[PDB]
């Protein structure tokens, strides 16, 4: 087939009163890209390279 | 001995009782006391760590709206003060 | 039986008659006769799941017409052990 | 401190929020929680006049949105001697 | 020992056997009686828990409404009195 | 008791949360967790008939929006004596 | 009896309930449960041809609604002696 | 560390992305990796309810856009004992 | 606990206000009062994940308007042991 | 009392003239002067909550033009004992 | 041994083994796993030095997508946790 | 002992230690220093091999720009010389 | 380490300075200093993958601004077993 957190969160209002949880709401180095003429194999993250801060660093 | 305090208001004893049951079922948190406020108001008071209390209170609020009169109040105390402790059986 | 049935009503008379309905409909023992306040009275009965379910359904169907009628009627199949001091 | 910070609400979730805010804001000694009857819950604290004022202000601002809500954000500066037996 | 009594009367022994077979294939119910009232009335008597008795008796009514002349009534008692028990033959 | 209830879902999170509901709503023994294959996961509970459907109570309305969702929640009033080897 | 009956369904809910229908319906012994793959689950029973035929009928009309439905059903009276490794 | 944090996805890419997000974002314990079948992949962590909540938020916000993405992210507030032997 | 929560702000007054909200918002011990230089002041609190999360959110959204304002508000849940020199 | 009032300025001469206003307006004793770094200077006065409030009012109303001006001047009537290490 | 983790998942193992060939042809990476996820998903784990794994995954993502149905999911892991190692064949 | 010195500086310790945690989680490397330059410039100093340092600094840059006033400098050294070593606190 | 790093350029100042950066950045052994003819000069160094990576980074970043400039910057993590007989 294959065409939400499900936690304490889905309690609509809830509100114990005292409790808020209101803090949630959420290249230079030494010429890394300067040497971009480098031919075949390279460090960095051309694409599909999850842990380089893209959706990761958060 | 998590100090975080959850406590729920219900109109009638029923929603208070299944509120306590939901408190216990959602997380292994302890109830410190049930109180008959008066005028039909019944209140449940549970203790535990903040996250477990939050999850339990959310579950109880979910489970009590439909049964009986439903909720009256529901909120979470993360750090009850020492001055409030004598209200909890000094 | 650990299965817990319990009924809220507006008045002692419907409360106790619903307790009798609980007891004659099903062979279960009741443990609580509580005065909530403001006329609200709760009855607490213990037994197996089917027995308490049948008893509570019978009491709810035979209690709405007497006095002020039902306020709530719910059961818990396997109540938590730590709930015990609350009743 | 002699000044009195002293409130009702309906249902005591806002009552504990009022007391918690009492502690958060200023130094007031919680001298009494009381169930008036019919659901009115009264909180009573003692402290300095300015401290009582600030604490009660905070409690009123923190308790009214929760549950049925506030009833009276009232303060007495001199609880006269004959009032004390009622405390 | 199941205290809840499920018990059904029907016109003819074939619907009675239908009811008993449904009893013994439905839930944890122990048939305790099969008696002939007279004039074609046959009654089946089973014991078990309230939920099991309810489910079994309703299954028997379903399996019995059409067979032969069919049943006339289906009945369940939840908390029977001990005084009634000798009238069932104990 | 020996009444058999059981529930399926498309995934393991809804299955295990449904089993949590099974063992939390009612005191029914949990006897098995099986991967049908291709995402169909089933979980098996035993106990009193009222306790069995009492377990299914929470599962049915807990796994509907979890992951791919509930697949089937049918239960057996009583399995036969030779069904167990296939269980 | 050497007569063969065997049916296929999506999800194990209809599979087990239909096996239950077979074993309340006729003298058949459940000789096999097979998680075929991709949600397919098949039950295999020995038995006499009339018995296993009635049983396969019972399984067929048992899960028209149970789970997501049937997949197939039929009867074999005489499988070849060399199909036992396939059994 | 009784809180049971839980992630499903399609394939090990988002699965192990979620797993090392679990163990690197929060100081909690990963207890299990499982292959449901049909591409659904299962990771199970344990820890404090707040720690579990933070970890599951981290993984659910880190692994959804890689591979086929998240499918079932959900955690248990008060996990029951009975399910643990079946884990 | 092992959870570290921590915030900067421009000006010491908002910093101590935020730490004050830290120490009453949830059960937490504060470990660091660091003067970055140029006006950045950092507060370091230590506690469990839920307490630190709630406390930091409360202190941040209470300190946003206090004085010059906050700097950053994101919190890590399970810090690696290697952050020991930060002590 | 136990209240701690705070003043922040761009430079120390406005800060300490504000501190003079503090200790000269009401019965409040200052416990500290701190150079944050980058020019931020704070002064911490200690005394009765009403006295602290009046003193802070006077100093803030005095020191808008002094030096380059004020930054932050808010008070907590009950700073935690845990804030004392930061004092 | 270099703990740097490269893993590539594809539909069908033809692109999976193309990715593995890019692995074993690019850099000092040793394939530590060839596993079938289920329902056709095939994925490969290699381990080695950080730059080596990065270059290998680059080569795989250059030569894998256009092979049959092609690549479905790739990535790199830089400094995998100790607790992940049990999930990596222990 | 990975002699490669990666290191990055930013505005305040929130982004600094978030980048530090990113480096120590995404990569298995050892940070050796936290320095207050003055005026908001706070620096993290980590040792590791060239690939691990590369991955760590990439992760730190990814996770540090969106917090506080953000990262400023993100360059590394692959083979630091002996004479710089006393400047690292020898 | 069997990783090979390579640079082509027009002249020897670019070649020699690039090689100096090659060896200064990290531990790599220069193996080839070959004059192609027609102005082309090439340098080949040997080292491990990360060392060659960073070293050729530094070499290009030191050589770019000499003569007509670097012509080709290229490295291989590991050449085949059969390349070096014609090194």
């Amino acid at each position: 087939y294959s065409a939400v957190t499900g936690n304490r969160y889905e309690d609509s209002s809830k509100i114990t009163g005292p409790f808020d949880m209101a803090e949630d709401k959420v290249i230079t180095g030494e010429g890394q890209s300067a040497g971009n003429i480098t031919g075949d194999d390279w460090d960095r993250g051309d694409k599909v390279t999850g842990t380089e801060g893209v959706s990761a660093r958060k | 001995m998590g100090i975080a305090l959850g406590m729920i208001e219900t109109r009638g004893l029923v929603p208070a009782i299944e509120a306590a049951d939901a408190m216990t079922k959602a997380a292994e948190v302890r109830l410190i006391g049930r109180e008959f406020v008066g005028g039909g108001y019944v209140t449940v008071l549970v203790r535990g760590e903040t996250g477990a209390v939050n999850a339990a209170v959310r579950a109880g609020a979910d489970a009590c709206e439909r049964v009986g009169d439903g909720l009256v109040a529901a909120h979470i105390i993360a750090r009850p003060h020492r001055e409030v402790e004598p209200a909890l059986g000094n």
